[PDB]
């Protein structure tokens, strides 16, 4: 996170940590949505070019945490992975298109006051809330330049118009993807950065208060840069695939 | 079910310090 | 920078 703040404690009750086992690392943010379900990005698992290829037993999901190094001695719990659901047409070969992933636990979580589940958003929150202009907030452990920080970082970006989206890069945009971020013009600052992948986007409903979380961290060019996005994965648009597997799988 | 209601916040009617400033701009 | 974890995890 670039330009953001430390988190307060319980801020972000859902935001889970993806730790390599061996090298002991962080892979990248991720969140909980259920007792037994973790949202990531798919690239987080699998990614050829870098020879990325993560299995279950290669990882280690860390939730209530705060701070990024120490081990947290009752507040946090560490789990195992069941195993790993990766979209089926996720695009890792031209541009991260379907960037989703999730991973069952393999045995539930007790919520606390630090652990709690996200919202997944319905058809009609996500009609009233993703609109340009809205802010949403972010949060990870990732750098904090284009370096780590000691605990977890919030930054809250606006959700910027698709047009301006495209025309800030050469990448091509899909439906499956939003980005956020302030104009050069408006002159504010923030943007998430390596080591904030998979970790949510989220909004807070003005109806019924609830959080949801509307994107995953997934892409970008730089850091904070002006005239610059982040990228993130459009949650609502993959929900029946995610559906369809919390339904068939567990 | 309980979901995005946090223990130390929402349910307790505390705000977290840039909340405001998600909402505000919910026009 | 990480601080060690508890042997059950792995
Ligand atoms: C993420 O945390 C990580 N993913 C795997 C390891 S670290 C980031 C989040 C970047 C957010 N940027 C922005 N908000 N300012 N992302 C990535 O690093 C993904 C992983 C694939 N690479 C390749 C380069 C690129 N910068 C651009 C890109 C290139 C081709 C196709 C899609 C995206 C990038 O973001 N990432
Ligand atoms: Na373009
Ligand atoms: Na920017």
């Amino acid at each position: 996170i670039v330009e953001g703040s430390d988190a307060e404690i319980g801020m972000s009750p859902w935001q889970v940590m993806l730790f390599r086992k061996s090298p002991q690392e962080l892979l990248c943010g991720a969140s909980l949505i259920s007792d037994r379900w973790v949202l990531t990005a798919a690239h987080c698992l699998l990614y050829p070019p870098w020879d990325k290829n993560f299995t279950e037993n290669d990882l280690l999901v860390r939730i209530g945490k705060h701070s990024r190094t120490r081990y947290e001695r009752n507040i946090e719990k560490i789990s195992m992975l069941e195993k790993i659901y990766i979209h089926p047409r996720y695009n890792w070969r031209e541009n991260l298109d379907r960037d989703i992933a999730l991973m069952k636990l393999k045995k539930p979580v007790a919520f606390s006051d630090y652990i709690h589940p996200v919202c997944l958003p319905d058809r009609e929150t996500a009609a009233s809330l993703l609109q340009a202009g809205y802010k949403g907030r972010v949060t990870g452990w990732g750098n904090l330049k284009e370096g780590q920080p000691s605990v977890l970082q919030v930054v809250n970006l606006p959700i910027v118009e698709r047009p301006v989206c495209k025309d800030s890069t050469r990448i091509r945009i899909t439906d499956n993807m939003f980005c956020a971020g302030y104009k050069p013009d408006e002159g504010k600052r923030g943007d998430a950065c390596e080591g904030d992948s998979g970790g949510p986007f989220v909004m807070k409903s003005p109806f019924n208060n609830r959080w949801y979380q509307m994107g995953i961290v997934s892409w970008g060019e730089g850091c904070d840069r002006d005239g610059k996005y982040g990228f993130y994965t459009h949650v609502f648009r993959l929900k029946k695939w995610i559906q369809k597997v919390i339904d068939q799988f567990g | 079910a309980d979901c995005g209601l946090r223990p130390l916040f929402e349910k307790k009617s505390l705000e977290d310090k840039t909340e405001r400033e998600l909402l505000e701009s919910y026009i | 920078d990480f601080e060690e974890i508890p042997e059950e995890y792995l």
